[PDB]
């Protein structure tokens, strides 16, 4: 069906709806702690 | 079969509560009660022995 | 008798020649390891 | 058939480093710091203590695995500051604030008992 | 109470979680409390009888118990023979592991061929009971029972009585495990998306009463079609106990220590251990046995056999395009053969 | 030098409790702390059961399960025991092990409950807790059960019968000031006891600046430890791994250089 | 010359390419490409397809019976 | 005997898997290309 | 088809032996295309 | 190799040739008695 | 190429399935060299024009100069050549696409690139791959005016045979039957 045949499913897929809702803020310390989970991250942290 | 040593969840000990707990419902303690004076507060240990079988007292009527 | 041996899902041609059972297999119970890659497979010490 | 001893997660085997610190090329005075046999316990106070360091500009811990007994703390630092001096300085303060939350506890209990 | 239920119990009245903790619950997957575990949680005993009898049938031709040397027998395994007492037989409180023989059985040979019981090559255990007596036909009887504990692994079954089985997909310790600001941990936490599709409605009605229950002390009726029990009703009775009225509790993550955000669902909910245990199911062949007929790997695990290729994987590999890698399927790791 | 200064009130001490509150603190040490009183501090356990009888109802491993989770007095001699891994000498000795034995027979009509009353060791200072008393196993007329044990030093992190709490209540933020728990309906839960708050309103007004500063404890003993101790050994024990730690940091950084 | 087939090297010819010269490489083939801490033959072949000197000659037989050689350089690796 | 130990070109080792392994991991019933998929082996402790 | 005012262009059979006997093979080829397309995308699922 | 009776639990002495039977009653089920060697349980 | 279409797709239906995503690609390029819509482009339309012929050329799926392998060529391509021809068109390209010199060049090495990869390669087991790709599907039908369908409607298809379950007849009229129900 042209077309992927996995995706993201369960637990990451309820949550990231919630974590890219408008209003989720996260704190200097939650980011650092995001991005160690991050394996193509580049090392540089973005601008809030 | 017989009275776990420690409750599940927590660890607090209550293999030594079992006899004491059938006194007091047989002094007429609703089970509430009885827990209550047993000092199980938390619900994950009033659950260890409020749904304790003790079927050890079965196994004892069998001839070793 | 042999055509009862050649015939069916369990006969010789179907069940001996198009499948069979394989050295080298593995089989166990999955359970989920969000923390391997997609194309990773956590195996037993045991099966390995 | 395939349990692990009990004592595998805090115990290391021959040749097995308590600790490991790697550079981080992708960005400078960035390094990694791999922890044998520990888990979120140590991860997570030294993490928030070198967040406490103004010199130190990202500091995180992970555990890669919760059946392997390992934690990577990356710590980025200042180019005047090192990760290596912010990770002992971190350790240094924990130890300080352990210590006098011992000295304080052991006064609140005679305090307690005596009356 | 009439199906004597209290008399003979299925299961342990757990602390559950409905909470999306570490993603190791996913897809029917269960997370248990380590300590819980340590402590006798769904600790259980499994008991394998083998019961071995010697015949003799035929003009010189017998069977006995007795301890088979190497050079006297003629069959003959690489298994461990020592254990076998003087009259065949294992002794009870004996530990036993794969590959060793319980029952020392020889028949003459028209010197003697050995057809002595090995122990179930996954089974590790203690010999438990060794009964000798006559069966019905008169001959020489015994049963050997080998009794091994089953501490709940990562991969067991475990279901609740509401259709909601799962194995189990990780154990964290207490500490790692979330807590109430009571210190109460969660023996098992299950998946939030295991209740939606199924609508296993029962079981949050379960736990909310389990909870009433348990602080409440008395066995909660659930008896299917009672006007006399509601939800509202059920929910009352818990606010009188200093808990959210629907079951809710703040929740601190045991990794940090920080209340998660969102209100996790806890309470007791009666489960169940399953049969099926990860390592009775465990099977890994390479270059075993083959069959007499056709030459190929043996079937089944009790003898170490192969997994089958069948016409679906082969049909697989032909739209992969795996030629090669379907070769070796099925002809080089079956049953390569020469003429 | 950035380093915390906490301090401490003790609000409720018994024989089974401790009741404190650290305040100047951070999370995450508030957190490592109570991590630690259930995992990381020490006590002796029953880790070695040798059954010569057993005659009961309850197979030899089920009796050695039970042995192990029966608490055993630790308060002092706990820190002079060395681990057996560590210790020098053979399978044990009296400087990482304590002994114990247990020898009950049935004769009389009525059934005879083995407790842990009935374990004697060879050291005073390491005894069951409860010398109403634990109960191991109830014999029939004509059982025994005689097994000698082995109590060695260890921790929760590797088994819980080495965990010296009963339950260790954790909090902070009662009024949920930060909103790190966001309630969809505040009106409908109870306050803590912690909680400061009048009966009108159900949540402190949102404080942006806030941190975690303040923590609530409740460390319950099993009995092998003084609830107070408990405290303490964690403290020392936090204290020790990362001493331990900066040891062995020291030793790469030089290596390294 | 007078190809009709693809130019491009398809993935089951680079499955088998791949393979095949790991499979010589393995049974002490010289390798074509220079090699730096590299030790796995299926690896030591990767970097020979894309330095486009595996000495392998892919003939591609056409339904009609005929059939293309072609070397492994000339085809246009999928990377 | 470690004469026999020796390894000299030419040998085959039939080595443990280890990690990185290429497995074929497949569940039946295999009804289309994605139900035959290959992994790396990743070695993890316990039996699923 | 043969009957008046009945459109002998668009008028179909969903008999496929019917399309087969009375418009062709190229025809039938199309009608069985759009038959199993019917089947197939009865539920909103698509293949290729 | 001693066998206790199952019914009357008599240690019984008896050799690989003669018949299995309780010297006293003369149960037909025997037990043999727990091994001597002592196996060594962690109370985990 | 409209009018073709129109027969292609009588209902009118524009939604197809083509190799290359011409319009994600475009957006690309204006992402990768900073085009900026408001500005006048310095793209030539002649460019396009020409530019777009090239690629045409360039993706071939039936090579041969012989008119059997140049109509085979014309007729594999037509729908993407159409749908190329009227998203690279010269009066798009300018009025709201706005690509540069540089970022057309680029689209073009795309549309090349990624059309080649969509070739099918020699040697797919593309009957195991229909069958498959059909026989999946059937594992989440239903089974069973009313017409059948799912599963045992699959089965008539692939069992051809005499007798279908629910045989039937779709009839249009054609006349004013067709919009007069007392006629109809
Ligand atoms: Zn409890
Ligand atoms: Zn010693
Ligand atoms: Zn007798």
């Amino acid at each position: 069906s042209n077309r992927p045949v996995m995706g993201i499913v369960q637990d990451t897929l309820t949550a990231v709806r919630k974590f890219t809702k408008r209003d989720v803020f996260l704190e200097r310390g939650e980011v650092m702690n995001l991005l160690m989970f991050l394996s193509t991250w580049d090392g540089k942290v973005p601008q809030p | 079969m017989i009275i776990p040593v420690r409750c599940f969840t927590c660890g607090k000990i209550v293999g030594n509560k079992w006899e004491a707990y059938l006194g007091l419902l047989q002094a007429e303690y609703t089970e509430g009660d009885a827990l209550d004076a047993l000092g199980l507060k938390r619900y994950c240990c009033r659950r260890m022995l409020l749904a304790h079988v003790d079927l050890i007292e079965k196994l004892l009527n069998y001839a070793p | 008798s042999l055509k009862q041996r050649l015939k069916g899902k369990e006969g010789r041609v179907r069940g001996n020649l198009m499948g069979k059972r394989v050295d080298f297999s593995a089989r166990t119970v999955i359970t989920p390891d969000p923390n391997l890659s997609i194309d990773q497979v956590g195996v037993p010490r045991s099966i390995a | 058939m395939n349990a692990p001893p009990a004592f595998e997660s805090f115990l290391l085997f021959e040749g097995e480093k308590k600790i490991t610190i790697n550079k981080d090329t992708k960005v400078p005075n960035a390094c990694l710091f791999t922890i044998n046999k520990e888990d979120h316990t140590l991860g997570n106070i030294i993490k928030s203590q070198l967040l406490k360091d103004p010199q130190v500009l990202f500091a995180g811990y992970k555990v890669p695995h919760p059946l392997e007994h390992k934690i990577i703390i990356r710590v980025q630092t200042t180019p005047d500051y090192s990760p290596q001096e912010a990770f002992t300085n971190a350790i240094t303060d924990l130890i300080s604030e352990l210590s006098l939350l011992e000295e304080r506890f052991r006064v609140a209990i005679k305090d307690k008992q005596e009356g | 109470e009439y199906l004597r239920f209290r008399e003979l119990p299925a299961g342990i009245n757990s602390i559950v979680a409905i909470a999306s903790y570490t993603g190791y619950n996913q897809e029917d997957s269960v997370i248990m409390n380590r300590s819980a575990v340590d402590r006798g949680f769904f600790r259980s005993v499994f008991y394998r009888s083998y019961k071995e009898q010697e015949s003799k049938k035929g003009f010189d031709q017998e069977e006995v118990f007795e301890k088979p040397t190497r050079e006297t027998c003629q069959g003959m395994r690489h298994a461990i023979y020592d254990k076998l007492d003087d009259d065949g037989l294992i002794a009870p409180g004996v530990r036993v592991s794969g590959d060793d023989v319980i029952i020392g059985k020889t028949v003459t040979l028209p010197t003697k061929r050995d057809c002595s019981t090995f122990l179930r090559t996954s089974e590790t255990g203690i010999v438990d009971q060794v009964m000798v007596t006559l069966n019905q036909e008169g001959y020489k009887f015994c049963k050997i029972r080998v009794r091994s504990v089953r501490i709940p692994q990562i991969g067991d079954k475990f279901a609740s009585r509401h259709g909601q089985k799962g194995t189990c997909g990780i154990q964290y310790r207490q500490e790692d495990m979330p807590f109430t600001c009571e210190g109460i941990t969660p023996d098992i936490i299950i998946n939030p998306h295991a209740i939606p599709s199924r609508m296993t409605i029962g079981h949050l009605i379960e736990c909310l009463q389990g909870k009433v229950s348990a602080n409440k002390g008395e066995i909660g009726d659930a008896t299917p079609f009672n006007d006399a029990v509601n939800v509202q009703k059920i929910s009352n009775l818990l606010s009188d106990y200093g808990y959210h009225l629907r079951g809710n509790e703040v929740l601190y993550n045991g990794f940090t220590g920080r209340k998660i955000t969102s209100q996790i669902f806890i309470g007791p909910t009666y489960y169940q251990r399953l049969k099926h245990m990860v390592d009775d199911k465990i099977h890994s062949r390479a270059r075993g046995p083959i069959q007499i007929l056709n030459r190929q790997p043996m079937e089944g695990r009790s003898r170490d056999g192969g997994l089958r290729f069948g016409e679906m994987e082969r049909d697989c590999q032909i739209a992969h395009g795996a030629a090669q890698f379907l070769r070796e399927r099925l002809f080089e790791a079956s049953d390569p053969y020469q003429v | 030098p950035y380093a915390n200064q906490p301090t401490v009130r003790i609000t409720e001490l018994t024989d089974e409790n401790v009741k404190f509150i650290i305040e100047n603190t951070d999370l995450a040490v508030a957190n490592s702390i109570r991590r630690v009183f259930i995992a990381e501090v020490p006590i002796i356990a029953i880790d070695w059961v040798q059954i010569d009888a057993n005659s009961s109802v309850l197979h030899d491993e089920f009796i050695a399960h039970r042995l192990g989770l029966i608490p055993l007095t630790s308060d002092d001699i706990v820190d002079k025991l060395q681990y057996s891994r560590d210790c020098t000498c053979e399978e044990f000795c009296p400087e990482c092990s304590v002994e114990f034995t247990l020898d009950v027979r049935c004769n009389e009509d009525q059934t005879r409950h083995v407790t842990s009353r009935d374990l004697i060791s060879n050291s005073p200072r390491v005894i069951p807790v409860t010398s109403d008393d634990i109960l191991i196993v109830k014999l029939r007329k004509g059982q025994e059960l005689r097994l000698r044990a082995y109590a060695k030093k260890g921790f929760g992190k590797e088994h819980a019968k080495w965990n010296p709490t009963a339950g260790v209540a954790f909090e902070y933020d009662p009024d949920n000031a930060l909103r790190h728990t966001v309630y969809p309906k505040p009106e409908e839960w109870p306050k803590s006891e912690y909680s400061e708050l009048d009966e009108d309103e159900s949540q402190a007004p949102y404080d942006p600046n806030g941190k975690p500063e303040r923590f609530y404890y409740n460390v319950e003993s099993c009995g092998s430890l003084r609830p107070e101790t408990i405290v303490l050994s964690a403290l020392s024990g936090l204290k020790k791994k990362l001493s331990d730690l900066q040891t062995q940091l020291s030793h790469e950084i030089q290596s390294d250089v | 010359q007078k190809r009709i087939t693809t130019p491009y090297m398809t993935k089951y010819e680079r499955a088998r390419v791949l393979g095949t010269r790991a499979l010589q490489i393995a049974m002490c083939a010289p390798v074509m490409v220079e090699l730096e801490g590299e030790t796995d033959p299926l690896l030591i072949a990767m970097k020979e397809l894309k330095a486009r000197k595996i000495p392998i000659i892919i003939r591609r037989y056409l339904p009609d019976g005929s059939y293309e050689d072609w070397g492994v350089d000339e085809l246009i690796i999928s990377d | 005997k470690p004469s026999d130990l020796h390894l000299q070109t030419g040998y085959k080792v039939e080595r443990h898997m280890c990690d990185g392994d290429i497995v074929i991991f497949n569940r039946q019933p295999t009804l289309h290309k994605m139900s035959m998929m290959g992994h790396r082996v990743r070695i993890l402790p316990w039996s699923t | 088809l043969s009957e008046k005012d009945v459109d002998p262009v668009r008028t179909t059979s969903n008999d496929i032996v019917e399309i087969f006997t009375v418009l062709g093979i190229e025809a039938v080829r199309k009608a069985l295309e759009r038959e199993l397309y019917h089947v197939i995308s009865f539920d909103g699922s698509y293949v290729n | 190799m001693i066998y206790i009776c199952g019914e009357c639990h008599t240690e019984n002495e008896i050799k690989s040739r003669d018949p299995i039977r309780c010297r006293e009653c003369g149960y037909r089920i025997m037990y043999k008695k727990r091994t001597k060697r002592l196996v060594v349980f962690d109370a985990r | 190429d409209r009018e073709v279409l129109r027969v292609i797709f009588p209902t009118g239906d524009s939604k197809v399935v083509l190799p290359c995503n011409l319009l994600r690609m475009i957006w690309n390029a204006q992402k990768i060299f900073h085009i900026n819509p408001r500005l006048p482009s310095d793209l030539h339309p002649i460019k396009v024009v020409e530019g777009v012929k090239e690629l045409s050329k360039k993706l071939v799926i039936v090579n041969g100069d012989d008119p059997l392998s140049r109509q085979a060529q014309e007729n594999a391509t037509l729908l993407f050549n159409i749908h190329l021809r009227s998203t690279l068109c010269s009066r798009r390209m300018a009025e709201e696409f706005r690509l540069s010199g540089e970022a057309f060049d680029w689209l073009l090495g795309e549309i090349e690139s990624k059309f080649n990869q969509a070739i099918a390669h020699p040697g797919e087991m593309v009957g195991a791959l229909a069958a498959q790709s059909l026989g999946e599907p059937a594992t989440q039908m239903t089974l069973n005016k009313n017409v059948t369908l799912g599963v045992p409607r699959l089965k008539e298809l692939i069992n051809i045979s005499k007798k279908p379950k629910t045989p039937s007849l779709t009839v249009f009229l054609l006349g004013q039957s067709a919009r007069d129900a007392e006629r109809a």
